[PDB]
RNA sequence: AAGGGCACCACCAGGAGUGGAGCCUGCGGCUUAAUUUGACCAACACGGGAAACCUCACCCGGCCCGGACACGGACAGGAUUGACAGAUUGAUAGCUCUUUCUCGAUUCCGUGGGUGGUGGUGCAUGGCCGUUCUUAGUUGGUGGAGCGAUUUGUCUGGUUAAUUCCGAUAACGAACGAGACUCUGGCAUGCUAACUAGUUACGCGACCCCCGAGCGGUCGGCGUCCCCCAACUUCUUAGAGGGACAAGUGGCGUUCAGCCACCCGAGAUUGAGCAAUAACAGGUCUGUGAUGCCCUUAGAUGUCCGGGGCUGCACGCGCGCUACACUGACUGGCUCAGCGUGUGCCUACCCUACGCCGGCAGGCGCGGGUAACCCGUUGAACCCCAUUCGUGAUGGGGAUCGGGGAUUGCAAUUAUUCCCCAUGAACGAGGAAUUCCCAGUAAGUGCGGGUCAUAAGCUUGCGUUGAUUAAGUCCCUGCCCUUUGUACACACCGCC
């Protein structure tokens, strides 16, 4: 539940009328023209979603592009996000919609301080 | 007017044009005894003076080099054809002119001289 | 250079009608500016004139981002006989009003 | 690459876009005056060009 | 055209706009044209100040430049023609002038 | 360096001899056996490609498909 | 060690401060595949260094030669190049493969040889730059002394900011530095000029008084260079000029250099720039088609593209900003600037009036300005006048954090920035220590430019308000000269 509808009809909800659903840098980058990119990655989930096996989730696919915003014509998806090192398999759950790719595929391991050395004496 | 730049770029574009004349007539006539260059402006023509040692080195058989830096300066700037001038000084008292005296200073180090 | 022969002889005709040529430095520059109907991407006419440079027909000065190539005497024969043109039409800056 | 990436990425704005007028470098241009210089350039030649010292 | 015309004289300098601004409108004089009187826009200071150093190590000098640009405007209103009349510049280098109508 | 992949390896031609894509027979009767780019910037004498679904215009670069 | 002078990068007396809290930024360290790298008074808001791409030099993958030229093989019965589709790929990179079309001498391979490099070397280097050192010092010729290293000149004394000058004088004659110089600011009712600045006068007007003034008052309302159809430069502009010289007086002084007070004067010390010899293994090969040498050069340290990173955090440090409140905060009203910018060769990207929409952040049309014509008479802030508050972590404080809305772009996430509504965290004035500074100065206070497609807590300048303290010293840190002592000379961070 994104904005109060469900997930079907998100499904079939188009562009123009999800745009005032979505917050206002979304709905500036939906306004802003889509490029071959985008469209790309959409054609691959869909070739890759009616492929998948029933009752059994996608392939894996991968890219670097991580500003994709999430559609949620893609939930459920096996998405292959770069980390600038590997590409990092993540879920679409239902609740992902307003977010970047980017946001989930970290770009740093977290920091484990060991003992300061010479410096800071 | 709306083709024409402001004062203020137009002195800037003069003196970027004159800094980048210079430093290819240095680069180009080293070995003539370059001393300087100086540029005369009309909207109808510019006048462009050479100040050199060498007056009879860089003009090329029958003004040929000459001929050549002229149209070097013509397509570059992308002047009105013949809309530009260029004169060879011949300058006077040599040893007072710093650069041909460094130029000379310079050939003779690279000849091997002590 | 892959470059065709429709820019390379463009290029030399262009060259042999004036003693000079000038070129800037930018190679991703998709055309150089004169003769901009023959549609000759930069690249090409800076490598054509640094090959011509390595066969010594042509000298080159490089001023702050420029080329001012100046064809030899030794460049003139060369253009002749890949123009077929017999030794009496002269580039520019060789014969004026004489 | 073909004609399709070697120069697919836009420059049409900021650092990248610009380079030194002289020394082709990017940094420290002074776009005042559309100068378009690099700072050390501008030390080499601001007695040709024509500003001078006072104060 | 009766014309009524508006020149500007403008350079880096002084010295050589006046004598400009004199020789021209003595010129005039002997010319019988009367002259409207010579008129002296501000000054423009173009003001650029820059590190000394090329590095960027030292003692945080910087240097400021200067670029006066002084210009002067006069006009020439004569009964009869002007261009016509006078044709002659005398401008040496390093002067710019710019010659315009009343209709501009 | 000691780059995880092998080192790519370029294309290399099928280096094929005279092409001989064209029959005639009995005293010599023309058979174009390739299909004919019909476009102007591709030109009534170059073929096109026999590809086994498709066929390709060398110059035009059109696609003639059939199912 | 003595003698003498001198400096808010020293002090004295003061002021504002930092260090105490938060935040911004750069170092260090930690962590990482990468957190690129230089720099340790004279590094640490520095590299004009406010990184989404680029930048970028770092990490992770994929392209091409943009390897000239020579020779030899290869070849029009084809050197070789591109490309539809399918996989494959992040990629609609014909990058690779299946598949066949197409270019034709441009190109392929090998051997030499290029070339490129933000690759290494600032301890090979040039250039510039900083520092010694903005103190006053430094050198030649000839002559004197000395075997000579050197010395004299270049100094007893006085005086200066000044080896600045007077003087003595084995020195004489010079030279640079300083001074001088240029700009800058201060007065010029003196000159010149002014429709891209105006002033004054007049006439149109509008409104208040009209009891009655009426040559009453305001107008940033309109006209009088619209060409005969007012004058003038006080204001504004910027040129020529002038003006200050210790000039006069009194006093001190060898009565020389000169110093103090006083008159008249705008000013009786306006600030900057430039700036000597010799140097530092101080910095920059990441500015350069500046460069020696060395490394790499096709699986590229070249170069392109995609993504990440340069922000990453147990902590330390520096330059800053916000603040700790009533000398205040909020709400309203009144009211005054100057610097300087504004539409692009590449290069797309200007400053903006007015009108409408929306509450704000913005958007929608009409213009102006390539500029003393337009923004703009730059209606700035602080300040001033009234309101509420009332000594509380309170209406101070706005860090963290949520939702939403706008602009730039191809892309705003690890939030670009702006805006609305929420959160009011430390902080009650800051240890040991320490920065800067003598008049339009510190401080408050805003505003321009630089970086900018988006932009400033930075910086360069600008203006507004505007002080206390002091006219001295070597006590601390040092600087310069003479004498002195040395076992130092890489020079007391010495030697032993
Ligand atoms: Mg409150």
């Amino acid at each position: 539940t994104y904005r109060g509808v469900d997930l079907d009809q998100l499904l079939d909800m188009s562009y123009e009328q999800l745009m005032q659903l979505y917050s206002a840098r979304q709905r500036r980058r939906l306004n802003r023209g889509l490029r071959r990119k985008q469209h790309s990655l959409l054609k691959r989930l869909r070739k890759a979603k009616k492929e998948a096996p029933p009752m059994e989730k996608p392939e894996v696919v991968k890219t670097h592009l991580r500003d994709m915003i999430i559609l949620p014509e893609m939930v459920g998806s096996m998405v292959g996000v770069y980390n600038g090192k590997t590409f990092n398999q993540v879920e679409i759950k239902p609740e992902m919609i307003g977010h970047y790719l980017g946001e989930f595929s970290i770009t740093y391991k977290p920091v484990k301080h060991g003992r300061p050395g010479i410096g800071a004496t | 007017m709306a083709v024409q730049i402001s004062k203020k770029r137009k002195f800037v574009a003069d003196g970027i044009f004159k800094a980048e004349l210079n430093e290819f007539l240095t680069r180009e006539l080293a070995e003539d005894g370059y001393s300087g260059v100086e540029v005369r402006v009309t909207p109808t023509r510019t006048e462009i003076i050479i100040l050199a040692t060498r007056t009879q080195n860089v003009l090329g058989e029958k003004g040929r080099r000459i001929r050549e830096l002229t149209a070097v300066v013509q397509k570059r700037f992308g002047f009105p054809e013949g809309s530009v001038e260029l004169y060879a000084e011949k300058v006077a008292t040599r040893g007072l002119c710093a650069i041909a005296q460094a130029e000379s200073l310079r050939y003779k180090l690279l000849g091997g001289l002590a | 250079m892959l470059m065709p022969k429709k820019n390379r002889i463009a290029i030399y005709e262009l060259l042999f009608k004036e003693g000079v040529m000038v070129a800037k430095k930018d190679v991703h520059m998709p055309k150089h500016p004169e003769l901009a109907d023959k549609n000759v991407p930069n690249l090409h006419v800076m490598k054509a004139m640094q090959s011509l440079k390595s066969r010594g027909y042509v000298k080159e000065q490089f001023a702050w981002r420029h080329f001012y190539w100046y064809l030899t005497n030794e460049g003139i024969q060369y253009l002749r006989d890949y123009l077929h043109l017999p030794p009496e039409i002269v580039p520019a800056t060789l014969r004026r009003s004489r | 690459g073909h004609q399709q990436l070697y120069w697919s990425h836009p420059r049409k704005f900021g650092q990248g876009s610009r380079s030194c007028r002289v020394c082709s470098n990017r940094h420290g241009l002074i776009r005042k005056y559309g100068l378009n210089m690099c700072r050390q350039c501008f030390r080499q030649y601001a007695k040709d060009i024509g500003f001078i010292k006072l104060d | 055209a009766i014309h009524r015309i508006r020149i500007t004289l403008t350079s880096r300098n002084v010295k050589s706009l006046e004598k400009v601004c004199a020789d021209l409108i003595r010129g005039a004089k002997e010319k019988n044209l009367k002259v409207k009187g010579p008129v002296r826009m501000p000054t423009k200071t173009l003001r650029i100040t820059t590190r000394k150093t090329p590095c960027g190590e030292g003692s945080k000098t910087w240097d400021r430049f200067q670029m006066r640009i002084h210009k002067r405007l006069i006009d020439l209103h004569s009964p009869s023609e002007i261009v016509k009349q006078i044709t002659s510049i005398s401008i040496e280098p390093g002067v710019e002038v710019e010659v315009t109508i009343a209709d501009a | 360096y000691t780059t995880p992949k092998k080192n790519k390896h370029k294309r290399k031609k099928v280096k094929l001899a005279v092409l001989k894509y064209y029959k005639v027979d009995e005293n010599g009767k023309i058979s174009r056996l390739r299909r004919e780019c019909p476009s102007d910037e591709c030109g009534a004498g170059v073929f096109m490609a026999s590809h086994f679904d498709r066929h390709y215009c060398g110059k035009c670069c059109l696609t003639y498909c059939f199912n």
